[PDB]
């Protein structure tokens, strides 16, 4: 039980970052997968999150329009992009689920990515 | 929602026991807040759930509880961790608070 | 007295699949054959009987299930299948009997920006018996918390629309799907060929 995210990301201002997590061990599609990010040194702020069988998105405000997040159960992986990249954008972008198994869900986020860097500069 | 975390920083010695205080600022459903540790350099792990429940793998040193806490009973040394709360209340508006550094 | 197919293959509306339209077709001749070489359905696979032998068979009832799934799930309308398709909206029997028959309607079903009045069950507590048509729209609760009309976190509505869309691939395009069963029960036998 696992959730492998990618590797790490250089990408020029304005441009748009992908990043993904897939799943093993469990059953990815009856999960669901939210996103966070973290600055160094700094809070945990939500990205969004997306319902993994339903495709179903919800995003925070502060993103919100230029933030997308996909799925593709063909290889159980969660997909988010974030477009028009800022300087500030520069942080470690987490993926996290919920154990499935079955027709049950765990009632919180057990299963965390390692953390992928994302940076936006020259 | 904003979730005001304190303190900012939590200073005592392994052995004692320590409270951490996450507050709402609107009631929210107990069912939907939860504790996370993030030991620096890793990806942050769960605690808490439903407010109150362990999540698996979480030790007796701790336990759950607008006026949320999460309940050290004793310190050991891998116990000094920065500490977050988090609400899945609704579909969006899920936020952290700013994390408890406990030394 | 023939028996009215026209009613159900060229009907303006097709059920979803969370929700098929059983139709009972009794005390008429079914003319199979018209079906069966129209060369106008993409599937046509029998169970348990010969597709050119349909017209002999004499069965107590014939009940033919409507509705549209899209393309790649139109494999899981199989007798021991299982599938999202297969376990939670529809489910054939192991030893199910009668014809499955399928078509493609993308040029009356999808619309340019996608036509999402088809829904299908993603979320269920237990797989479907055989013919069970379950069509609750009640909030799925994936955890062990009560979702209390609200969705959210482990909380989800329980069906979802197919994006049927003119630019699909063809596992995409929706599919008209009829099932007729073969019923033989204790009974006069009143559907038969000409
Ligand atoms: C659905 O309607 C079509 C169109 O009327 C029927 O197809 C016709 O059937 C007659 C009688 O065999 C043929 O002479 C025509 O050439 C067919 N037209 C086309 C376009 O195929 C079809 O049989 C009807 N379906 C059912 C179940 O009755």
């Amino acid at each position: 039980v696992q959730l492998v995210q990618s590797g790490p990301e250089v990408k020029k201002p304005g441009t748009s970052v992908r990043v993904s997590c897939k799943a093993s061990g469990f059953t990815f599609t009856s999960s669901a997968v939210q996103w966070v990010r973290q600055a160094r040194g700094q809070r945990l702020e939500w990205v969004g999150w997306i319902v993994v069988g339903s495709g179903n998105t919800n995003y925070a405000q502060k993103f919100h329009e230029r933030v997308t997040i996909t799925r593709d159960m063909s290889t159980s992986t969660a997909y988010m992009e974030l477009s028009s990249l800022r300087s500030e954008d520069t942080a470690v972008y987490y993926c996290a689920s919920p154990y499935c198994s079955g027709g049950s869900c765990s009632d919180g986020f057990d299963i965390w990515g390692q953390g992928t860097m994302v940076t936006v500069s020259s | 929602i904003v979730l005001t975390q304190t303190p900012g920083t939590l200073s005592l010695s392994p052995g004692e026991r320590a409270t951490l205080s996450c507050r709402a600022s609107q009631s929210v459903s107990s069912s939907y807040l939860a504790w996370y540790q993030q030991k620096p350099g890793q990806a942050p792990r769960l605690l808490i759930y439903g407010a109150s429940s362990r999540a698996t793998g979480i030790p007796d040193r701790f336990s759950g509880s607008t006026d949320f806490t999460l309940t050290i009973s004793r310190l050991e040394p891998e116990d000094f961790a920065v500490y977050y709360c988090q609400q899945y209340v609704g579909l969006t508006g899920w936020t952290f608070g700013q994390g408890t550094k406990v030394e | 007295n023939l028996c009215p197919f026209g009613e159900v293959f060229n009907a303006t509306r097709f059920a979803s699949v969370y929700a098929w339209n059983r139709k009972r077709i009794s005390n008429c001749v079914a003319d199979y054959s018209v079906l069966y070489n129209s060369a106008s359905f993409s599937t046509f696979k029998c169970y348990g009987v010969s597709p050119t032998k349909l017209n002999d068979l004499c069965f107590t009832n014939v009940y033919a299930d409507s509705f549209v799934i899209r393309g790649d799930e139109v494999r899981q309308i199989a007798p021991g299948q299982t599938g999202k398709i297969a376990d939670y909206n529809y489910k054939l029997p192991d030893d199910f009997t009668g014809c499955v028959i399928a078509w493609n309607s993308n040029n009356l079903d999808s619309k340019v920006g996608g036509n999402y009045n088809y829904l299908y069950r993603l979320f269920r507590k237990s797989n479907l018996k055989p013919f069970e048509r379950d069509i609750s729209t009640e909030i799925y609760q994936a955890g062990s918390t009560p979702c209390n009309g609200v969705e959210g976190f482990n909380c989800y509505f329980p069906l979802q629309s197919y994006g049927f869309q003119p630019t699909n691939g063809v596992g995409y395009q929706p599919y008209r799907v009829v099932v007729l069963s073969f019923e033989l029960l204790h009974a006069p036998a009143t559907v038969c060929g000409p």
